[PDB]
């Protein structure tokens, strides 16, 4: 049945591994359990005599499998039942020969692909790079030996260690997914698959996978997600073993990883579940191996020794002491000898042994220990921190409101200094906050800050799972597993228990009425609140009302109070990190009072941070904000609710073990529970705690008389203690003063965090003069330290759970390959690695598919070549162009796809039939609505992605029962038709502009409805509800299921297998933007009528320029050919790219790229774009007023004066490693025309070619390197069109608008 | 007779209005800083009262001095 | 005889004790404030829960449940 | 003949007042300085020396036992 | 003039009469009552001798009986705190400022670790190769915690 082929079972692990789920399907089948589960608390307590008398398909498969496995193992001995991770070394080396043959079928075809196409992939990479680096380099053009080993071994993916088990686990994974899908539909088919591997049998069901070994008479059982975990880890460590062995600066890691894997697997058999404590230490060794390379002897070798002592101290509790010695010696040998980058690389080994099995009991003990614990804080240190808290609020409100203090209760200003500073309304310095802390801690405030409860609205449209109330709490568990007296208490879920849905069905939702759940203390009257804790290793299940007040308080702190503390958000979390690490001693060592400043760094480890807060410590800090908002009791709700409530750890398969647990107010502080949780919950109330920690960091900076540039997101505190030194001072004095200041500050920071109740450790934290850690990225000496091998472990072979989607699965691989090229790998390696992996992807989906056609085109090898190499805009699968390797996706996509097809034809990869069939392709549907909603595009015939279809369907289903007073004008009866009519009005003119019409409709209220609809949380459990309450249909769902087939056949029909005798007038030797404009015009021609769709295309940055490195004599053969329009790129000679930074030219931060309601800004954006596009006359202003009238409530005489200038206004992932891009000089003088979009890309192209000159095996430079990117002799130099103004023919649509909504309208006339 | 009592009078009046008036502004400023060091006693006791969850309805818009005088 | 400028310097000298005895009753009144304020504090600290061995000044979680049965009050 | 009686009453008045005011105004100073020294001992034993206990329920007893 | 000055002088010295006789018996009694009211605050703040590890985390418990400043702790939380006091009245804190029911928990090197770390320092830091071979050669000869430390401070100085 087709209903059960949409929400597919997932292919990769995105869930915790629960132990007692697996033990339920172990006890439910007939097998004997392991020895470490004999006295278990859930196994001994349940009434299995009723549980085994249901005879659902959930149990009968397990009964037949318990009969089936038991036959191929004898009765002569005892059957050992090894439980994960004690079975890691076996399943690590699993060898099914069947799946090995089934993948070597694919291997043979990939070897055919290399034998047919390897030399044109050589010709491409040796022609494009030759073109961009000129004929002064055409004797220095040799391919990298990452590409060459990829070329001689095409089957890299098949001929490594771990491959023979990677085959096996991918095969068992796809079989179990197919068995789940086939078990969805009610049937009585063969629900069992037996495979045969070297010494034993493998049993596959919807739930379990059971692997047996017959010579040792053992067997292991795996739950549904545990085979996902093994399947992820095998291709993870095998792809690590591929990348770290074919890359020249990484081959020395290849043994060092293959040791440390195969070592710790051997430690799995006896350590067991505790071996992940050894896995959790593997990060600290990669830190300490960077810390071994300090400039001075201090701080070098401290944390490496600490982790080595901790590794010994954990192994000696379990091992013989000789084995702990030998193992510790081995670990210390592996992590020594490594460079800076090669010790950043060993952070890949984190997920590479998998995840420990979880349970509610042992994860509730670790919360009762540190949350129901007594504390004793210092009141006189609370006052010293609260001094800086109130002082920072005073200075933030002063700087925000033009030099005015907040509304102080004026009878509470004590002392002659603070009354003086109020009377002047000046800025408190930190010294006065330290000295006068008794006077400044007691200052009060009045209601001077007016909040806004629903500020963001994206955080209310999240799908956060909501606990059902405490009279129904046993509905959190499987009703199969509750006992009979506890089955009497579960009621039915009328709600969906989602914050996404129950917010939209919320009749009578007023924000200010709902904050009175807190300020009036009714939330603590409320005897229905139950909180539920998650199984993890940050999330909790609250009730509805309490979660709403949680999100509101987060929003109010996040917008009003938190930016007072400087906020220490995409590039501002890496400009304020890369320039912060310019403050190390080694970044500025050419030069080596008040002329230079340097820093040293502390990245700290606070023990159990979020749950060591108490009401006693945060009450006064909350009090200073309840006063500043005019609120009686708002921001201390967390501790006062958790003191009076009892919460538990939430897992279905982990019920309470005692069968006499009915009510939460009677359970003991025991098995799964926490009674009177004094501490916080991670993630919740994060803003207030971050602000208290900033106040404490600044307090300790003042108590040792130093300056600190901290950054903290919780307990991820990174402190840069600075010191300003002389240019003519000795280096030993500099590195002495820094270490003295670091010791003083660290001592005081220990001291001020100890007295508020927070252990930051002396040894666990990482002090260094050189590097620091932020979001698991190590910043060291003004560069970011490489993470290629973390990204290689995420390189996988299925991406998506909504259909058998090959297009999104090739897009995932394309992005991860581009990410490896950013971390520093060659271009020719990564592009051809993308080609080979998209080949493996498209053959992997033909076989192994869990939806049983494709046999026509799947053996056509030049079709599969031309399919994963043609860009996805033109129809194929290659999202990764050759240009995306050099720069970022700014610019027009269509010209780039045609430039790639022009290059692929010019070298001989892609056939000359295929470009001409693109140029002769029949058009698609074509809409004014679609061309407005998606410019840059083509009107080729295409099928819609199941992600887009199902997301849009869920957005339309959830806003059906939308009944809250807020966001009431979001879903109307004709919100489609206004978009259609507005697109028809904007677009159909004398000169069609798609981009500016996209800008206008995005600015008007139609795009506002789109933007607010696009904030809902489309998880899969939301898509399941929106399909179970309004089904997708018959034709759309058949387009969902057969999406990859229809896409592949559509590329085959339209552009590959096609004749197209009426070839057009456009040639193939022209500039590609001509062909993109021809294809846009011819494609939209049944809709446009013949008018030029213009104002879209940009040049391709690679195609435009013909670069040239200068020779020795100076002056280029391109600039001696009669050309002076170029860009000047200079690189100074003799740059050591390593620790010895003595004589480097000045390293700088490299090139990266009011006071109104934003409705008014969107309105003025609409007016500006409309007037600059269609001319400036009062007929245009008549409609532009009507469009801006939709958002705001101003009149025509304000728009003509408030209209901005006619403009171009229509960590996580760093853009690269920065090695020579901090040392390169840019001069855009001679390109007299393009001094916008073109030069922003030409700069990044030049700075990517410069660092593409030097690999990761080169630490020095030897010449000055100059580039002249000449572009006057180019085919793509075309004159900008003459803007001939006209008048918008017709009248704008009515654009009806509700005035009640603050999210969509601004009634105040500005 | 009148001149001797007159000069004894002015000697007594002169030196004692030297030293009493010398003594007064000193003790005046000390009773001043007793005020601003006794006000923060009530302020810190109002801070200490509201940390206990037995007093959570003591709404924050009130005065910490007034919570010291709350009883 | 003439005792004129002697009386004039007496008129000069009485202004010092004028301003200082003018300041005297304000100091006396502020001693009256400090007495009552210190009395309020020694009334308060006798009923706070400073810990001794014996532990009779304990509050439970029932005080949080009992006191939070109302809209929060204003003491100022 | 009247100013004699006037200054005779006057000198004993002025001296009696200001002599019975000197020997109070100076012990006033030493006593108030002793009292400023006295209150700083409460400025430390109440302010600096003060620690805040929360008897966290690190035991096994139900919430209805903790609601007692 | 005699009379016009004598009237104002008599009036102002009567102002001084009204100063003194009201100033003395009131202000001196009020500051005696003020001192008897501050001493009763001083005598109601029962110290308890908190015995933190702080950062100096040495053994020999009596040292933390020695370095232990007294503190008047204030119960600001529900429940019974009595299993965290001592016969004698002293409360020992954790590193997380947690009281502990028995204060013996506060006070609770090898040679392979130190050799491993100094080998990592020699192999990993920038160094001439023969000097690295020399310091590795005179490191397997070492036999105590001392003189590995000599190599450690010899390697970090080149």
């Amino acid at each position: 049945r087709a209903e059960h082929q949409i929400i597919l079972p997932e292919s990769h692990l995105s869930s915790p591994l629960v132990k007692h789920k697996l033990l339920y399907y172990w006890k439910l089948t007939g097998l004997p359990l392991p020895d470490e589960c004999d006295f278990d608390h859930l196994i001994l307590s349940r009434q299995w005599k009723k549980i085994l008398e249901s005879s659902t398909p959930d149990i009968e498969r397990m009964i037949k499998l318990g009969r089936s496995v038991h036959q191929t193992l004898s009765h002569s001995s005892k059957l050992t039942g090894i439980l994960h991770p004690r079975c890691l070394e076996d399943l690590v080396g699993l060898d099914i020969p069947d799946s090995t043959n089934k993948f070597r079928r694919i291997e043979k075809k990939i070897q055919i692909h290399n034998t047919r196409y390897g030399e044109p992939f050589t010709r491409l990479c040796s022609y494009v790079e030759k073109k961009l680096l000129g004929s002064s380099w055409t004797h220095k053009i040799r391919r990298s030996e990452e590409f060459d080993s990829l070329r001689t071994d095409p089957a890299f993916w098949f001929h490594s260690s771990w491959s023979t088990a990677k085959f096996a686990w991918l095969h068992v994974k796809q079989i179990q997914r197919h068995l789940i899908v086939a078990a969805r539909t009610r049937s009585a088919s063969n629900k069992l698959v037996t495979l045969s591997h070297r010494s034993g049998q493998v049993f596959i069901t919807p739930e379990l996978v059971i692997v047996t070994h017959t010579n040792e008479n053992k067997f292991t059982c795996l739950s549904q997600e545990l085979v996902l975990m093994y399947a992820d880890m095998m291709e993870g460590r095998d792809m690590v073993n591929i990348i770290s062995s074919t890359a020249v600066h990484l081959r020395c890691l290849a043994e060092k990883i293959d040791d440390i894997l195969r070592l710790v697997d051997a430690l799995a058999r006896d350590l067991g579940n505790q071996v992940y404590d050894v896995v959790a230490l593997m990060e600290g060794f990669a830190y300490g191996a960077v810390q071994l390379l300090e400039p001075s002897g201090t701080f070098a070798g401290d944390f490496f020794s600490f982790n080595l002592q901790e590794l010994r101290d954990t192994l000696i509790c379990l091992l013989p002491q000789r084995i702990a010695d030998s193992v510790t010696h081995a670990i210390a040998n592996i992590f020594s000898g490594l460079e800076q980058n090669q010790a950043a690389e060993m952070l890949c080994l984190l997920r590479l042994w998998g995840h420990p099995l979880l349970e509610s009991r042992a994860a509730a003990k670790a919360v009762r220990a540190q949350m129901c614990a007594p504390k004793m804080v210092d009141f006189d240190m609370i006052l010293q921190v609260l001094s800086f808290f109130k002082g920072t609020i005073i200075n933030g409100y002063r700087k925000k409101n033009a030099g005015v203090w907040p509304r102080v209760k004026a009878h509470t200003i004590y002392g002659n200094v603070i009354a003086q500073l109020h009377a002047d309304s000046a800025e408190i310095s930190h010294d006065i906050m330290l000295r006068e802390y008794k006077n400044l801690s007691a200052i009060e405030f009045e209601a001077c800050i007016e909040y806004d409860p629903v500020t963001n609205l994206s955080m209310f449209l999240k799908d956060k799972a909501i606990a059902h109330p405490r009279n129904n709490w046993l509905a959190s568990f499987r009703r199969n597993l509750l006992s009979e007296e506890q089955k009497k208490n579960v009621q039915d879920s009328t709600s969906t228990n989602r914050l996404l849905i129950e917010f939209l069905e919320s009749n009578d939702f007023d924000p200010y009425k709902e904050m009175e759940y807190l300020t009036t203390l009714e939330y603590l009257r409320d005897d229905s609140v139950a909180v539920s804790y998650s199984l993890k290793e940050i999330f909790a299940k609250l009730t509805k009302k309490l979660r709403n007040c949680q999100v509101m308080a987060e929003g109010i702190l996040a917008d009003q109070i938190a930016p007072f503390f400087q906020g220490n958000d995409s590039i501002s979390l890496t400009k304020s990190m890369l320039a912060m690490s310019q403050l190390s001693y080694n970044s500025n060592r050419k030069r080596i009072k008040h002329r230079r400043r340097v820093a040293t760094f502390i990245t700290t480890d606070l023990q159990k941070y979020c749950l060591n807060w108490r009401y006693q410590t945060i009450k006064l800090f909350a009090h200073a904000i309840n006063q500043l908002m005019g609120l009686p009791h708002f921001f201390e709700w967390i501790h006062l609710r958790l003191m009076d409530t009892t919460m538990f750890v939430g897992d279905p398969f982990n019920p309470p073990s005692d069968p006499t647990d009915y009510d939460l107010t009677k359970v003991p502080n025991d098995d799964i529970y926490i009674v009177s949780a004094r501490g916080g919950i991670e993630g919740l109330c994060q803003k207030l705690w971050t602000m208290i920690s900033i106040a404490a960091i600044q307090l300790a900076a003042a108590r040792s008389h130093c300056r600190v540039a901290c950054m903290v997101q919780g307990d991820n505190q990174v402190i840069a203690v600075t010191r300003e030194v002389r240019p003519d001072d000795s280096p030993e004095s500099v590195l002495t003063q820094l270490h003295e200041a670091s010791d003083n500050f660290f001592r005081e920071l220990i001291h001020v965090n100890h007295l508020i109740g927070h252990n930051l450790k002396d040894r666990e934290t990482i002090r260094s003069d050189t590097f620091f850690i932020y979001s698991k990225r190590i910043f060291k000496d003004g560069a970011i330290l490489s993470q290629v091998l973390k990204n290689s472990s995420k390189l996988v072979l299925v991406s998506g759970d909504l259909s058998e989607n090959t297009v999104m699965s090739c897009a995932n691989i394309s992005s991860t390959v581009a990410r490896l090229c950013e971390n520093g790998l060659p271009k020719d390696f990564c592009y051809y690695l993308n080609y080979l992996m998209s080949c493996i992807q498209t053959y992997f989906d033909s076989e192994f598919s869990i939806t049983s056609s494709n046999q026509s085109w799947i053996n056509d090898i030049p079709f599969i070549h031309s399919y994963v190499l043609t860009p996805a805009q033109l129809g194929g699968l290659s999202n990764l162009q050759y240009s995306r390797l050099y720069t970022r996706n700014i610019g027009d996509p269509g010209t780039t796809a045609f430039a790639e097809v022009k290059r692929l034809e010019a070298v001989g990869l892609l056939g000359p039939n295929i470009m001409t069939n693109i140029l002769t392709r029949p058009p698609g549907n074509g809409d004014w609505a679609s061309l407005c909603n998606d410019p840059y595009s083509f009107n080729f015939e295409s099928v819609a992605s199941p992600s887009i279809v199902l997301k849009k369907h869920t957005q339309r289903v959830l806003f059906e029962t939308c009944s809250n007073p807020l966001l009431s004008g979001v879903h109307t009866e004709d919100n489609e038709a206004e978009e259609k009519a507005l697109a028809e009005y904007l677009l159909n003119q004398e000169v069609i502009h798609p981009r500016v019409a996209h800008a206008i409709m995005e600015a008007s209220s139609v795009g506002r409805r789109k933007q607010i609809q696009g904030l809902v949380d489309t998880t899969n459990t939301v898509i399941k509800i929106a399909l179970s309450r309004k089904p997708l249909g018959i034709k759309r769902l058949a387009r969902i299921i057969n999406y990859s087939s229809m896409h592949a056949m559509l590329f085959r029909d339209d552009v590959f297998l096609s004749n197209r005798a009426n070839h057009p007038l456009v040639s193939s030797d022209m500039c590609s933007l001509a062909l993109a404009d021809y294809a846009r015009n011819r494609s939209w021609s049944p809709l446009t009528g013949g008018r030029k769709i213009l104002g879209v295309s940009n040049p391709d940055t690679i195609e435009l320029v013909e670069g040239e490195i200068l020779s020795i004599s100076g002056g280029c053969s391109k600039c001696d050919s009669g050309d002076e329009q170029f860009t000047w790129f200079h690189l100074p000679s003799n740059i050591e790219l390593t620790d010895d930074t003595s004589k480097n030219p000045p390293m700088r931060v490299p090139y990266l790229g009011a006071h109104m309601s934003p409705h008014v800004k969107a309105a003025l954006r609409a007016s500006s774009v409309l007037i600059w596009a269609y001319g400036d006359n009062d007929i245009n202003w008549t409609a532009a007023l009507k469009l801006a009238r939709s958002r705001c409530n101003i009149s025509s005489e304000y728009l003509r004066l408030l209209s901005p200038l006619p403009t171009a206004g229509n960590t996580f992932t760093p853009a690269s490693l920065y090695r020579v891009s901090p040392y390169v000089h840019i001069s855009n003088d001679s390109q007299r025309l393009f001094t916008n979009v073109v030069y922003q890309q030409i700069m990044l192209l030049g700075l990517s070619l410069i660092e593409s000159l030097f690999p990761m095996t080169v630490t020095k430079t030897y010449d000055e390197i100059t580039l002249h990117l000449h572009s006057k002799f180019s085919c793509c130099i075309r004159e900008a069109p003459v803007a001939v103004p006209f008048e918008l023919t017709g009248v704008a649509p009515d654009l009806r608008v509700v005035a009640s909504n603050k999210f969509m309208y601004d009634p105040n006339p500005v | 007779e009148a001149i001797s009592q007159r000069v004894s009078k002015i000697d007594y009046q002169l030196d004692l209005v030297l030293k009493q008036t010398s003594s007064i502004p000193t003790m005046r400023s000390e009773i001043q800083q007793l005020k601003t060091s006794v006000a923060v006693m009530e302020a810190n006791l109002g801070m200490m009262k509201i940390l206990d969850p037995g007093c959570a309805n003591v709404s924050s818009l009130s005065d910490l001095r007034a919570v010291a005088k709350s009883h």
